[PDB]
């Protein structure tokens, strides 16, 4: 038995002051998750480019929590549909970045994509990324996963360039209502938002206000 | 360069002059023509050098110009780096070549308007209010030329007058121009009338554009 005590009003609020309804209640999902002791705490993955998009450099840096140890690998692999592109194995330990040294429960891998589609909202080119945890002879200890898009996001010269081509932002501000269930989102609502959007010609979202 | 005397006035008048080298090669094709060409290199120095040495005492010279109309050549890159280099005390201008090139320390178009683009090849003239702030763009605009006071004219003089006050990086303009380049004949009874192009034989003319 799970008991949650939900207080309306909290020193939070001094911070929640949005122009909305005030409800409170658990409002999104609940879950549980099981993890290995041995575990994938943290993840981010960096994609850079050369001067014309024609080769990016896949940076995954993976952090572990639990026992450190010689037989432990991440293998970060890129697939395009069912098509394994590129795929790199290290143990842990990263490299040398204080006179304390560095973490040993971190590995940052590097895959090389040659002519990487690029994602934008007018085609949003997605990878996937899987994150093994395992032993050196292949032996799982658990997987996370996310979509890649690859794309470059830079301020140059006073523009705002997307892959090197100036954005023009067609963006609307979206606060999560819905008139019968108030602050509760389901998929079904999204997706009907971003259809509407997408059909009117809007290419961009503010999470309006959080 | 004008008439010494005229320094000489502004200075105790009290008008702020734009002191412009005597040099136009307009009907050159292209206009750069002879200013991209260092054979043309010491006849153009001399123009910018011996006005510099003559006018650079006089208080009512705030700005020098590089001259007028003659594209942009690697002769005015060379001229605007030698008075930057003796007379540090003045910004140096000049519209050729786009009006906003490496030779110029003000973006001076001629003829650019208050809101509409005209984005002729090579040598735009973007609407004054977009023209100052185009990606890595920074400098002061002044127009060198604006308001053609040919004939009945003039206006929309005041949309000009509008957005110099609200930007502050629009710090006006030179109209063109003061003062009628007309002639003065004389018919049978001895009666003066007011002459313009074409009217002393001369031809090929512009007719009544001196005025
Ligand atoms: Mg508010
Ligand atoms: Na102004
Ligand atoms: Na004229």
């Amino acid at each position: 038995r799970l008991a949650v005590m939900v207080l309306r009003w909290s020193d939070g609020s001094y911070l929640e002051d949005q122009d909305m309804w005030r409800m409170s209640g658990i409002f999104r999902d609940v879950s549980l998750l099981h993890k290995p002791t041995t575990q994938i705490s943290d993840f981010h993955v960096a994609t850079r480019f050369n001067d014309d998009f024609s080769r990016a450099v896949l940076e995954a840096e993976v952090q572990m929590c639990g026992e450190l140890r010689d037989y432990l690998r991440v293998t970060v692999s890129l697939w395009q549909g069912e098509t394994q592109v590129a795929s790199g194995t290290a143990p842990f330990g990263g490299e040398i970045i204080d006179e304390r040294g560095g973490y040993a429960d971190r590995v940052t891998l590097r895959l090389n994509v040659e002519n990487p589609k690029l994602w934008s909202a007018e085609i949003p080119n997605l990878y996937r990324a899987v994150v093994e945890l395992h032993t050196a002879d292949g032996t799982l200890i658990e997987a996370e996963a996310c979509d890649v898009g690859f794309r470059e996001v830079r301020i140059e010269n006073g523009l705002l360039l997307l892959n090197g081509k100036p954005l023009l932002i067609r963006g609307v501000n979206r606060h999560e209502h819905h008139p019968l269930h108030g602050q509760v989102m389901d998929e079904q609502t999204m997706v009907q938002d971003i259809l509407l959007m997408k059909q009117n010609n809007f290419n961009a979202v503010r999470c309006s206000h959080y | 360069p004008n008439h010494p005397l005229w320094y000489t006035l502004c200075d105790r008048y009290g008008l702020y002059v734009v002191d412009e080298a005597n040099i136009e090669t307009h009907g050159m094709v292209p206009m750069n023509r002879l200013t991209d060409d260092p054979r043309w290199l010491p006849a153009m120095s001399e123009r910018v050098t011996r006005m510099v040495q003559r006018d650079r005492n006089h208080p009512s010279v705030i700005i020098w110009s590089l001259g007028n109309e003659s594209g942009h050549g690697a002769n005015h890159d060379a001229l605007y780096r030698w008075i930057k280099s003796v007379d540090p005390s003045r910004p140096v201008q000049y519209e050729g070549g786009g009006a906003d090139t490496t030779a110029t320390d003000i973006i001076c178009p001629m003829y650019a308007r208050v809101d509409e683009d005209q984005p002729f090849p090579a040598v735009p003239k973007w609407s004054i209010k977009k023209w100052l702030s185009l990606p890595g763009e920074t400098r002061p605009l002044i127009l060198c030329e604006y308001a053609h006071a040919m004939g009945n004219s003039l206006g929309g003089f005041a949309k000009y007058w509008q957005a110099f006050r609200q930007y502050p990086r629009l710090q006006g303009g030179f109209v063109w121009d003061w003062v009628d380049q007309s002639l003065i004949k004389y018919d049978e009874n001895g009666n003066p009338w007011s002459a313009y192009g074409g009217d002393f034989g001369d031809t090929p003319n512009d007719r009544q554009f001196c005025m």
